[PDB]
């Protein structure tokens, strides 16, 4: 089905940590979570085409939420 | 029956469904100074896990991007007090297309929901940055909805624009950018 991409960015450090995800609450609740925990200085965004949004590059693709949530918290 | 609605599968139909009901109990047309900074990013909060939830997000053939309770709170702590809230939180839920032509985008004019800032000459501190950005909102207890358009043209020195940056500085890039001088990320590099 559709799926999107969850991001995580540290604000004036360039490029993101990016999963390819399916929205819904468990991606909400997952996010709205780790957004907690990684404060401020980090951005959890959600966009649709990594290619539309060249603001972050480069893309660290990861293949689960496991490991979304280690590579996010080193940003 | 718009014409850049009909290509972004978009209508107003579909914009107030997107549309997230403020329940803090103050017009959106006030300044940030009569809102709680600890409100406004609990209710930011919600509104983006609300969207992150939407799959019908995914199905529109156009672009759209979440942005963060991080960007709110900075937001917030840079425009407190005087700005008004509705011109602060107005990108919560941004789509973002490529427009054949600036003329396409002006029709939307025609909606009284839809504000139109049309920076296709430049912003008012012209900083080399072209394109129109729209804002649909509901009511003044609406969040808004951005659009984003851009032209090719625009969008390519915009992205190294991004890339790299006084306002000077960015509008000097455009008139070489406009000149012929920049024509790849290896000639943006050099200039
Ligand atoms: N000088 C510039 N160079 C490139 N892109 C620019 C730009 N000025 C503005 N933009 C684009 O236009 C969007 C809207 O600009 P503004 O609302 O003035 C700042 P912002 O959106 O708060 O920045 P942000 O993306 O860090 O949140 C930006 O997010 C960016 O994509
Ligand atoms: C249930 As989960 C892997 O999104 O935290
Ligand atoms: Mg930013
Ligand atoms: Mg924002
Ligand atoms: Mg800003």
């Amino acid at each position: 089905g559709a799926m999107c991409y969850i991001i995580a960015k540290r604000f004036k450090k360039s490029g993101c940590v990016a999963l390819k995800a399916k929205r819904g609450k468990e991606l909400a609740d997952f996010a709205t979570d780790l957004q907690k925990k990684l404060g401020y200085d980090i951005q959890i965004v959600a966009i649709t085409r990594p290619t539309a949004y060249g603001e972050y590059e480069p893309y660290k693709f990861v293949n689960s939420f496991e490991e979304f949530s280690i590579e996010a918290s080193r940003l | 029956a718009m014409y850049i609605l009909d290509k972004i599968g978009l209508n107003i139909e579909i914009l107030e469904s997107l549309s997230y009901e403020s329940k803090l109990g103050m017009s959106f047309k006030r300044t940030l100074s009569h809102f709680n900074k600890e409100e406004v990013l609990k209710e930011i909060e919600l509104i983006n896990n609300w969207y992150f939830s939407l799959e019908i997000i995914d199905d529109l053939p156009l672009d759209s991007r979440i942005k963060s309770v991080s960007s709110a709170k900075m937001k917030f702590e840079r425009y407190y007090p005087n700005a008004t809230y509705n011109r602060v939180f107005n990108d919560i839920l941004g789509f973002r297309v490529i427009c054949k032509s600036y003329d396409e985008v002006l029709e939307l004019e025609k909606e009284d929901k839809i504000r139109v800032v049309d920076m296709s000459r430049g912003k008012s501190n012209d900083d080399g940055f072209r394109g129109i950005h729209v804002y649909y909102q509901r009511d003044n207890h609406h969040y808004p909805i951005e659009i984003q358009f851009n032209t090719y043209y625009d969008r390519q020195l915009n992205d190294w624009l991004h890339d790299k940056f006084d306002s000077s500085c960015g509008q000097l890039l455009r008139k070489y950018y406009e000149n012929g001088k920049i024509k790849s990320a290896e000639e943006l590099e050099e200039v």
